[PDB]
């Protein structure tokens, strides 16, 4: 109804750009690595004993991550209200403040919101490093010293390639290039026909909504490129050399290698899905605005 | 003030590699789409490569495709251009730009431009400039047979800079440059005053001072 | 997408200069203009056919319709002498494209004759068994001269290297020429002359060993 009911498409990363916080569970891509190590530990009797204490260590981080995101629901719904006013000309006319005033209110609340998602999760990011090191110590309890069989490592690679086939990368790449093409043409025609004689509310709402689209497109292509990397890297491992036995030190980083890739994949699959419907909902809002703009021709 | 700063441009043998950098400051670097554009000496501007904000979209020109790679670090506001297998037709001065808006992917104007770094590709090695004095009214020094540009010429360690006028260097058929720097000074100052032209060449790592006086 | 631009366009001061930029259907896409001073960086002058960045004088206007996009500079002063390009987004290739560039030259400035100084080969260079003659032309306008070296009274037609005219900060122009010759050629001849002809009137300097 020319309004946005879901603003899950915002995200924030730390100043080091190492951790990416998503509004969708599990919020962190590292949690997927923690859930995958439980599957890694399922094939090792020495590590499988500590799997019970691992869930309490991982679920607590997932609970505190889900708790910190919920604290920002006050900042979230505040921005959602300013978006619904700036993208809806009819709603913008029920209030009395100038359009430039509401844009300044939107920019202040938007960063206050994205700052909340990062600030309330700073304690969780430090816990990610600890659980990563705790996984390293659990993998040291393996019975192998210098001849660790890579069957478990390569059996997980075969599973990852099957999971990769479930995601439509070709359709996603076709979708993003096609919608990014329509988005660029929309911005460029507004440059051609813009004028400051009549009421610019319908034109201002288009550019405001288009600014949201360009952000969603940039975030969609980030995950689409990141997911492509994880698919191509794991596939390169299966098509590359297969050492029948490696040491334990290299086996720890072996699971860490495929674990990080599959984590980015499942994390990107969650984001690419949400970012796809947000771009679709944003296109319908713009076309309704375009329909409302070209609806009063005798004026 | 939004500013773009570039470096890394230098002399490289054909087939070699070179890494260009574009330092950004004064604006939110992440949302804007950065662009690379080179300009051959005398020729016009030529677009090369533009990259999206998050880095998920990268464009390249057909002349640089397969050899050049664009990249950015959104935590340091840096912008890179890895050049590989450079040919003689790649020798140009390279600019980096940003779209005037955000989330545009190069479909915008380019409001902020860097000063440009110079990439030179040739088989010749760096040569030290030979400095010879120009005896007299109008006196100067001759900076001859150096490669590549530039050569900064200072008079008396920057003491006198009035009446000085360094001409743009000539490019001889050998590929070595040559220029001359003269200084306008009255005849009464001649004889008693001393004039030492100080020549500095960055690639050759050699500085030379020469005395000019009537003899 | 091909952008055709005239290589050069001249104009007298106070008049209105018209830089053009052609396209098959250039009125369908926005056109941005740039200005690059000699040895300087490009500056966005006009964007989106007619929008003008803040700080750009009001004399800079733009038009775009059909097959022609034109940038207009009115009340032209000597400071407008620069190179102007147009930028368009390639539709089916998905990348920007720049035009060939139009060189705006302002005429009607007061004619000024070139001052030249000729230098003989230094004694330190003669010890290296090489000789170079330096002829330095400067402080002239318009920026176009013709240098001719003459051994005694006959042109040498060998070993002459001349630079392109460069615009100095004085809005004038400067150029230089070099003659490479053996010290035997320098000491055998009576003298060496540098003849630079500006607007049909020639200026010449003569030096001798």
């Amino acid at each position: 109804t020319n309004t946005t009911d879901n603003i899950d498409y915002f995200d924030i990363s730390d100043e080091s750009n190492y951790y990416l916080i998503s509004q969708l569970r599990p919020h962190f891509s590292n949690i997927y690595f923690f859930d995958e190590f439980k599957r890694y530990a399922s094939y090792h009797t020495e590590i499988k004993r500590y799997e019970d204490i691992h869930k309490t260590k991982v679920n607590s981080l997932l609970n505190e991550a889900s708790r910190a995101i919920g604290i920002c629901n006050r900042a979230k719904n505040t921005v959602k209200g300013l978006i619904n006013i700036l993208e809806n000309p009819q709603k913008f006319k029920t209030q009395r403040e100038s359009y430039d005033v509401k844009l300044r209110q939107y920019e202040e609340k938007k960063e206050a919101f994205r700052g909340c998602l990062l600030n309330k999760n700073r304690k969780n990011l430090d816990q990610i490093k600890k659980i990563n090191n705790e996984i390293r110590d659990l993998l040291e309890k393996l019975k192998c010293s210098q001849d660790c069989q890579t069957n478990v490592y390569f059996d997980m690679i075969k599973i990852y390639l099957v999971d990769f086939k479930k995601m439509p990368y070709e359709n996603y790449d076709t979708f993003i290039k096609q919608y990014k093409n329509s988005y660029l043409s929309g911005v460029d025609m507004i440059r051609k026909i813009e004028k400051q004689i009549d009421n610019p509310v319908t034109i201002n709402a288009i550019k405001f909504t288009q600014k949201e689209m360009g952000y969603i497109i940039d975030r969609f292509e980030y995950h689409l490129q990141k997911v492509k990397h994880s698919i191509d890297q794991v596939t390169a491992l299966s098509d590359g050399v297969k050492p029948k036995q490696v040491t334990k030190n290299r086996l720890k980083e072996y699971y860490f290698n495929i674990g990080n890739y599959y984590s980015i994949f499942k994390f990107g699959k969650d984001s690419l899905n949400m970012l796809n419907k947000a771009l679709i909902h944003k296109e319908k809002i713009v076309h309704n605005l375009l329909g409302e703009l070209f609806g009063h021709l005798e004026e | 003030e939004v500013q773009l700063l570039e470096s890394g441009g230098g002399l490289v043998r054909p087939g070699g590699s070179q890494r260009l950098s574009c330092a950004a400051s004064g604006f939110t670097f992440t949302p804007y789409a950065m662009t690379w554009v080179r300009q051959a000496p005398g020729k016009g501007l030529e677009w090369l490569s533009t990259i999206s904000g998050s880095g998920g979209s990268t464009y390249y020109a057909d002349s640089v495709k397969g050899r050049f790679t664009i990249s950015r670090d959104n935590s340091k506001n840096m912008l890179y251009l890895q050049m590989n297998s450079l040919t003689a037709e790649d020798t140009a001065l390279y600019y980096c730009t940003k779209d005037k808006d955000e989330y545009t992917f190069g479909h915008n104007a380019f409001d902020v431009w860097g000063q440009g770094t110079m990439v030179t590709v040739s088989s010749a090695s760096t040569k030290g400039p030979s400095v010879f004095p120009l005896a007299p009214a109008a006196l100067g020094c001759l900076v001859k047979d150096y490669f590549p540009e530039p050569v900064t010429v200072s008079w008396n360690s920057g003491a006198l800079t009035s009446g000085v006028h360094t001409f743009p260097a000539v490019l001889q058929s050998s590929g070595l440059y040559s220029l001359s720097s003269v200084v306008t000074v009255p005849s009464s100052s001649l004889g008693t005053q001393t004039y030492i032209c100080n020549v500095n060449h960055k690639p050759s790592n050699t500085k030379v001072d020469k005395k000019v006086e009537p003899k | 997408y091909e952008l055709t631009q005239a290589p050069s366009v001249s104009v007298a001061p106070g008049q209105t200069a018209r830089i053009t930029c052609g396209g098959d259907n250039i009125g369908r896409k926005t056109v941005n203009w740039y200005q690059q001073k000699p040895g300087q960086a490009p500056v966005l002058v006009i964007y989106y056919d007619n929008d003008r960045p803040s700080g750009i004088p009001e004399r800079f206007s733009g038009s775009n319709s059909g097959n022609m996009a034109t940038l207009s500079i009115s009340r032209v002063e000597v400071g407008d002498e620069a190179d102007y390009y147009c930028q368009v987004w390639d539709s089916n290739n998905d990348h920007p494209v720049f035009g060939g560039g139009t060189k705006l030259t302002v005429v009607g400035q007061p004619k000024a004759a070139p001052s030249v100084t000729l230098f003989p080969p230094s004694s330190e260079e003669l010890q290296a068994n090489k000789a170079t003659l330096v002829c330095l032309i400067s402080d002239f306008y318009p920026g176009a001269v013709t240098v001719a070296w003459k051994a005694d009274s006959s042109p040498v037609k060998a070993g002459v290297e001349t630079t392109t005219p460069s615009k100095q900060s004085n809005n004038k122009y400067a150029a230089s020429s070099y003659l490479s010759l053996t010290p035997e050629q320098w000491k055998s001849h009576r003298s060496y002359s540098c003849q630079v002809t500006h607007e049909g009137s020639t200026v010449e300097k003569t030096v001798a060993p």
